[PDB]
């Protein structure tokens, strides 16, 4: 068989574990407690800013960028993830730096999202800076009666390769 | 104290701002002084200098629109164009992930311009692919025929034009006039003309100059330059013979052994790349490249303690990264050292200068958590990996696995579809989607997914049983 | 501790002073004769300091004298004409000074003083750069000094006075100078990458003994001679590391991957080899056995001019001196230390506060799993709209944009506001006007503000979005025109009231039979009733009916509200059109199919162009001449084809956009007539508006047909069907461009039918 | 002089060929995103670069023909100098003549073909 081999490192490590197992157990439990703390912290901060592209109220969105050159094709793949329930009133709003990117329609309604179909909703981003400047673009999907985004996404726009 | 002396001493100590500044003064004070002139030129060209050997982007045009390999379909084992994808993560259909990203890594090549465009910009290079790979002195004002007569000025001026301004044509003009002034007897001008050619596109016209420079005086530089030229013409076995010739000249050079190992890993026969990286280690023992590569290989072939040693070595040598500490965390956890595991991930999250590095650290923390149990912590870590890098397919796949563990089948289906859309070269999202589909039915989707799984990891086992069952249901 | 340079007597050496090479010297300037060396450091700030370190302490610093002019390259050699005792040389930019550190003792550790006597000096005409010292020629017991100049000249002093001075042939930036005794040669590295050795007696007679073209210019050159078996000369460049023979060729070389700053080949171990140690700019020391790394250490600072010497009974202590002012004697650290978590018992995890914070965060998590006013006002008159927004809390990064419709054009789109104090109003004003021929699908427009609330977790501000919609008037797109008696098609709206004078409903257009002409030529006729109670809308274009019908119903509602009466209908009992509506759909889809064909043809044309271009590039790269074989003509033909196809695709895109706008108007009218033809409430009307009006324009991945087809198939699947066979056979939904519009039309007719029987819409 | 001119033209044409490859990629991308205006712009740029490259091609071809004629003239000169001598005194000249070209000692070269 291909049963692996173990060197001096393994027996020294097992000897350390056999002689100092209690301290390892205690410190790993402390580290796990601190990790749960920090993960809950970051999860709550994300819920606050609503920066999760995956978040009752079922949705899933991710934005793909395609193309070099001053004009990029930005396609948002959006999807309703539910057994059988459509989502009527939703709308997408883009947040960009109006001095670097020229978005024609930075806000538009989305079609009735049928559960199970990936809707590609695309736009044409265009770099305006004569010098190569890469700035982030935010996308917020939100209801039409609410003001807090249902979910969000980020895209680091690549360099322009302009003229 | 004195201007020229203090500026030159700033240059010796690699300040590169103070020297240019005192020279700018010294040039405003006197319009006729060439010492400070070329000193400021040196400072300017060395603030930005990067050696041409390890700059091999190759762009997107030179990957398809440029054909230079003689043989179109050469024997498998003589062209550039281990652990299975069930253990080692992958980047393309094959090509398992490597240690020590270098800016010369090609790591596979696209087939068509459309595929190369419609993929992530950094899926074939360490940097996003391009389309093709006041002012101190205005290049259109000086007569290169007069600076060529003075080699002391000509050498620094060529280095300035080539590495600061990136004007290959004027650089080549200057280098040609200089070489004809030296009656073709100095290997340096030959090497520089060869570099001008090599980044103009003319490989054979560059190999000529590199060979003629090797005839003058053997240097590691010219050997590595010819190695680049030969690799560009898709000739590994010529580069290996040339490297062994160089090692016959320089008996224990580390760069030559490392180039041999890089070529052996591009050809993907690790059983010799490990031997040559071990030779590099026997020579250097601080080499980040060989240490990282042997460490990764030791980790993935179920020997995480030896990899932990190899990475603790880099920790001992002052290396302080986000990658190194996440690696130390993975090794410590999988080598069963639970005391130094999570503090390494914390240092990693601290050191991460990106949003993809943070996402990878959170992904690995979710792996630690799911190895501990407590699937909720891993759920949060995968969701945070998604929050930090939206195009993180492994996080999608693992979060869908945990969702289907909970019971939410539609969430898992959508997440696996997203994963398989982001990374088609991976096999796990396709296999899982096919599995869940077959569990509920929809044998058409199961077939369309299991066939893509077999396209991604063609030597899988469960994919074969799935395909057999499906093709049996179809009759 | 492994691979660190563990500390010995260490110090900081001044107030932001600056040193260089040659500064750090290490010998017996005290001439004790015991072997223990003494550190000597002189900056070009002026201070010359000499130390006798002991393993911080006060009495370590022997002396800290200050000379006026700067100090370059302190050295220790037999620089006096008479005796064989070591003297200390100080080279100022334009001065040479030999000294003598004489230390007299008192009856206490700190009662001993040290006197430096000016043995002699030398005024330097040229500006000195660096120097070397050695027994030039074959003399013994003497240490002559060869100083360089910043402008090339090298001047030699025979330990007493100005012996001579010769210019270096062809040098601009002076490099490192050294003197080899086994060959009696001055070796330098000129600016033109040439390591050059000159025989001494050759320079004394003024040429080059030999040269070697290394790849760079060298930072230092250290000829070491404690081995009389095989002599060698070390040359450290700024990118490489050479060890040359005595004839002039490379004995071996290392291609360093870092940036060296200093090196020192110290005492060797094996037979023939020479141990050396080099200092990165990455704060490390490397210890090679001539090519091969034997050890490496992390230094505290960037080493400049390292030395190795026996300091207080410990041989081989490494003395480093930075250029900022640090200095440190050190010994290698050879203690592999266990990697293990500190078994600390005093420091415990404070479970109380941590559990409080975790309970708070987990409460937020498990809870979530279960500020600005905008207003728009349109002027009564290219109508000028004014939007006023007013905040309650202080807001930041406000962006206000306006979106009307494709045909209507705004004179201003985006407005950016920065931070605003609470209770501050902001007004913007823009103008909207029709630009085109076809009338917009609806006159309503939207205006959206995206702002940020700075908070405690994210002080950068949580982003929020709020919108308001204004209603534009017919006076922007229409005009009163002549009416016609008959038109291609017409519809009716029968209210349960009296026929109202069209002058009262539409006063802007001055009988009970009105006619309208939109900017674009198209005309609509509105006929009130005389006997019946129904209003008739007629035109040739089904699109034209929509705007006038919507405005008629809205004005009827408003008027009959002003009269205070509460019961009012717009029934339209009759036949939903469904046939003049399908022709617009078919026109749209024919344009879509034509566009796909044009694009798949452009693909082939582009492939041809690329192939011919690659052929031409191959002919270009080739040296030998050859006929073009009319490849350029094929390229020109293909280029003409590509341009023609590109123009065709552009025109098809414009036609498709016009057809999409007209189809939007038509489907608006159809949803209106379905919501009237049956007593549809606001919820079902909203569902229909969501299903039938999905997109603003077409894209090469999602179009109107597939989207409305999926939406209608789903609406019939979950609400209006009870047979599973049809639910799975006909009522399926996909998002790919169809090959025919028959399924969409079948589903629309079936929707109207199953609504007629009494069906009702839902969501769940 | 012909050698230098050929080298200059070769470098220039290589630069223009790299430009053309990049432009082909950019045009393909524009065509794939259905941005017809920038596609037409890329093709106009390609047309102009092709015309410049064809002009340079004509120039380089004429220069290369002249250089080949000059090389054949040099070799025929060597062969006619050696041909004038019978037996071993022939071979010598040839060797010397080549050793007089690799060193550019044109006067000594002519002395070899003058007396031998």
């Amino acid at each position: 068989l291909n049963v692996p081999r173990k060197t001096r490192l393994y027996v020294d490590q097992t000897l350390r574990e056999r002689e100092a197992g209690t301290a390892m157990h205690r410190t790993f439990q402390a580290d796990l407690y601190l990790l749960r703390l920090r993960a809950a912290r970051a999860y709550v901060q994300a819920l606050e800013s609503s920066l999760s592209p995956v978040s009752r109220e079922p949705l899933k969105l991710h934005a793909v960028v395609q193309g070099l050159g001053p004009t990029f094709k930005l396609t948002l793949h959006l999807q309703n993830t539910s057994t059988a329930r459509p989502i009527l009133g939703l709308v997408v709003c883009f947040l960009y730096n109006e001095v670097l990117y020229a978005l024609p329609r930075a806000f538009f309604k989305v079609p009735l999202l049928v559960p199970g179909l990936n809707y590609p909703l695309e736009t044409f981003v265009k770099s305006l800076s004569d010098k190569g400047i890469s700035d982030i673009i935010k996308v917020l999907v939100l209801r039409e009666g609410q003001s807090t985004p249902l979910l969000s996404a980020h895209i680091n726009m690549p360099m322009s390769e302009g003229l | 104290m004195e201007p020229l002396l203090l500026a030159w001493s700033y240059f010796r100590r690699r300040r590169f701002q103070l020297c240019a500044d005192l020279c700018t003064q010294m040039l405003e004070k006197s319009p006729c002084d060439q010492a400070a002139w070329i000193l400021k030129a040196r400072a300017l060209t060395e603030m930005v200098y990067v050696d041409e050997i390890d700059v091999d982007e190759e762009g997107i045009a030179e990957m398809i629109l440029d054909e230079n390999a003689i043989a179109q379909v050469p024997r498998p084992g003589t062209s550039l164009k281990g652990p299975s994808p069930a253990v080692r993560p992958v980047t393309q259909a094959g090509r398992p992930i490597t240690g020590f990203l270098r800016p010369s890594t090609q790591s596979g090549r696209p087939g068509t311009i459309e595929q190369a465009i419609k993929t992530p910009r950094t899926a074939y290079t360490a940097r996003p692919i391009a389309s093709s790979s006041g002012p101190f002195i205005n290049l259109s004002r000086l007569n290169l025929a007069k600076y060529a007569q003075k080699p002391k000025l000509a050498k620094a001026l060529f280095e300035y034009i080539f590495h600061h301004e990136n004007d290959v044509k004027t650089a080549l003009d200057l280098a040609a006039l200089s070489t004809e002034h030296s009656q073709y007897k100095d290997w340096w001008w030959k090497v520089q003309i060869g570099k001008c050619y090599y980044r103009l596109g003319l490989y054979r016209e560059a190999e000529k100059q590199f060979k003629s420079a090797l005839k003058q005086q053997e240097m590691v530089d010219t050997f590595l330059y010819l190695a680049k030229v030969y690799i560009s013409l898709d000739q590994p076995l010529t580069a290996l013979n040339l490297f062994k010739q160089g090692l016959d000249k320089f008996p224990g050079e580390v760069t030559l052994l490392c180039g041999i190992a890089r070529i052996y890993e591009e050809m993907n026969n690790i059983s010799s790349a490990t031997e040559y990286y071990k030779e590099v280690l026997k020579q250097d023992n601080t080499h980040v490249e060989a240490i990282a590569c042997i460490g990764s290989n030791h980790f993935y072939t179920d020997q995480p303690e030896v990899a932990l040693r190899f990475y603790r070595r880099l920790l001992q040598m002052g290396v302080y990264n986000c990658q190194l500490f996440n690696n130390l965390g993975l090794c410590c956890f999988y080598a069963q050292q639970y005391d130094m595991t999570l503090t390494s991930f914390e240092r990693a999250l601290s050191l991460a200068e990106n949003e993809e590095e943070v996402a990878d650290v959170w992904y690995n923390l979710g792996h630690v958590a799911v190895g501990t149990g407590d699937t909720n912590l891993a759920h949060q870590c995968f969701r945070l990996a998604l929050v930090s890098n939206n195009q993180h397919a492994e996080a999608y796949n693992n979060l869908a696995v945990l969702e289907m563990r909970r019971g939410h089948v539609e969430q898992a289906k959508a997440l696996l579809q997203t994963a398989s859309s982001l990374a088609p070269h991976m096999y796990e999202p396709h296999f899982n989607f096919a599995t869940i589909s077959d569990k509920i039915g929809d044998l058409q989707r199961s077939y369309a997914a299991a066939k893509k799984s077999e396209a991604a990891f063609p030597d899988h086992v469960d994919t074969q049983h799935l395909i057999k069952q499906l093709e049996q249901h179809f009759a | 501790s492994l691979f660190k340079a563990r500390d010995w007597w260490s110090t900081v050496l001044g107030d932001k002073e600056e040193f260089d090479q040659g500064c750090l010297c290490l010998a017996d300037v005290d001439n004790t004769g015991n072997g223990q060396d003494k550190i000597i450091v002189g900056s070009f700030m002026g201070y010359l300091r000499i130390f006798n370190p002991h393993p911080a302490q006060a009495e370590d610093l022997l002396l800290e004298v200050h000379l006026r002019d700067p100090i370059l390259q302190v050295e220790v050699g037999k620089f006096v004409s008479g005796t064989e005792m070591l003297h200390l040389a100080v080279l100022h930019s334009r001065k040479l000074c030999v000294y003598s550190v004489s230390g007299t003792l008192g009856n206490v550790e700190h009662g001993n003083q040290y006197q430096i006597k000016l043995m002699y000096e030398h005024n330097l005409q040229r500006t000195a750069c660096n120097m070397t010292y050695g027994s030039f020629g074959g003399v013994k017991g003497r240490d002559l000094i060869c100083i360089q100049s910043v402008d090339g000249m090298l001047m030699v002093f025979e330990q007493e006075s100005y012996a001579f001075g010769r210019f270096l042939p062809g040098s601009l930036l002076p490099g490192p100078l050294a003197y080899s005794s086994r060959t009696d040669s001055f070796i330098t590295v000129s600016s033109c990458h040439q390591v050059e050795s000159y025989k001494y007696q050759v320079l004394a007679f003024a040429v080059v003994d030999w040269t070697l073209n290394i790849g760079e210019q060298a930072i230092d050159i250290c000829i070491v001679s404690f081995i009389q078996s095989a002599s060698s000369v070390f040359v450290l460049g700024e990118r490489n590391f050479f060890c040359l023979k005595d004839n002039g060729q490379i004995q071996f070389m290392k291609k360093l991957d870092y940036s060296p700053s200093c090196f020192l080949p110290y005492c060797s171990v094996s037979e023939g080899t020479i141990n050396t140690l080099i200092g990165n700019h990455n704060n490390m020391l490397h210890i090679y056995q001539d090519v091969t790394l034997k050890w490496a250490t992390q230094l505290p600072h960037v080493p400049v001019a390292v030395r190795v010497g026996c300091l207080h009974d410990l041989k081989g202590v490494i003395v480093t001196l930075s250029d900022d002012g640090h200095l440190q004697c050190s010994y290698l650290g050879t203690d592999p230390s266990l990697f293990q978590a500190p078994k600390v018992e005093s420091r415990e995890l404070n479970y109380d506060e941590l559990d409080m914070e975790l309970k708070e965060l987990q409460k937020v998590i498990k809870n979530v799993n279960k500020d600005l006013k905008v207003s728009a006002m349109v002027s009564p008159n290219s109508v000028t709209v004014k939007v006023t927004l007013k905040n309650r809390v202080a807001l930041q990064k406000i962006k206000l944009s306006i979106y009307v419709q494709p045909p209507l054009v705004l004179t201003g789109d985006q407005f950016t506001f920065e931070f605003m104090a609470p209770e501050m109003t902001r007004t913007v004003g823009f103008s909207v006007y029709l630009k085109g021929s076809y009338s917009p699908p609806e006159l309503e427009g939207n205006a959206v503000v995206s702002y940020s609330r700075p908070t405690e977790r994210n002080p950068d501000g949580i982003p929020r979005v709020s919108q308001c919609k204004f209603r534009l008037p017919l006076k922007l797109v229409c005009l009163p025109g002549q009416p016609s008696k008959t038109a291609s098609h017409k519809l009716t709206i029968d209210t349960n009231k009296s026929p109202v004078s069209l002058l009262s409903l539409f006063p802007g257009f001055a009988v009970n039979v009105m006619g309208f002409r939109f900017l674009g030529g198209s005309q609509v006729t509105l006929l009130a009733s005389k006997t019946s109670q129904r209003y008739r809308i007629q035109s040739e274009q089904f699109e034209d009916l929509w705007l006038i019908t919507n405005e008629l119903i809205i004005r009827l509602q408003e008027y009959f509200e002003k009269q205070g009466i509460k019961d009012f209908t717009c029934s339209f009992s009759g036949s939903v059109p469904l046939e003049e509506y399908f022709e617009l759909i078919d026109h749209h889809f024919e344009l879509r199919i034509n566009g796909e064909k044009l694009e798949e043809l452009l693909s082939e044309r582009a492939v041809q162009f690329r192939a011919i271009q690659r052929r031409l590039l191959t002919r270009f790269k080739d040296k030998t001449p050859a006929p073009l074989q009319h490849l350029d003509t094929l390229l020109d033909g293909t280029y003409k084809q590509v341009i023609a196809l590109a123009d065709a695709v552009e025109e098809n895109q414009d036609n498709l956009f016009q057809s999409f706008t007209r189809l939007k108007s038509a489907t608006h009218l159809v949803i209106l007539l379905i919501g009237l033809w049956q007593k549809l409430s606001a919820d079902q009307i909203a569902i229909l508006e969501a299903a039938f009006l999905p997109l603003q324009q077409d894209t090469q991945e999602l179009g109107w047909e597939e989207t409305v087809d999926a939406a209608l198939s789903h609406l019939l699947k979950t609400c209006l069907s009870k047979s599973s066979k049809e639910q799975a056979l006909n009522l399926n939904s996909q998002l790919g461009i169809p090959k025919d519009t028959s399924q969409l039309k079948k589903h629309i007719t079936l929707f109207c039918d199953r609504l007629a029987k009494g069906g009702r819409l839902c969501l769940s | 002089e012909y050698h230098s001119v050929h080298q200059k033209l070769s470098a220039d044409m290589a630069d223009n060929s790299n430009l053309i490859r990049s432009l082909l990629v950019q045009a393909e991308d524009a065509r794939l995103m259905r941005d017809m205006k920038t596609m037409k712009n890329r093709y106009k740029e390609l047309y102009d670069l092709n015309k410049d490259l064809l002009n340079g091609y004509k120039i380089r071809c004429n220069n290369h023909t002249e250089l080949l004629g000059s090389l054949k003239a040099v070799n025929q000169a060597i062969q006619r100098a050696g041909h004038l001598r019978v037996g071993k005194p022939k071979n010598q000249v040839i060797t010397a003549c080549r050793d007089a070209i690799r060193s550019n000692n044109i006067n000594m070269l002519f002395r070899i073909m003058r007396v031998g």
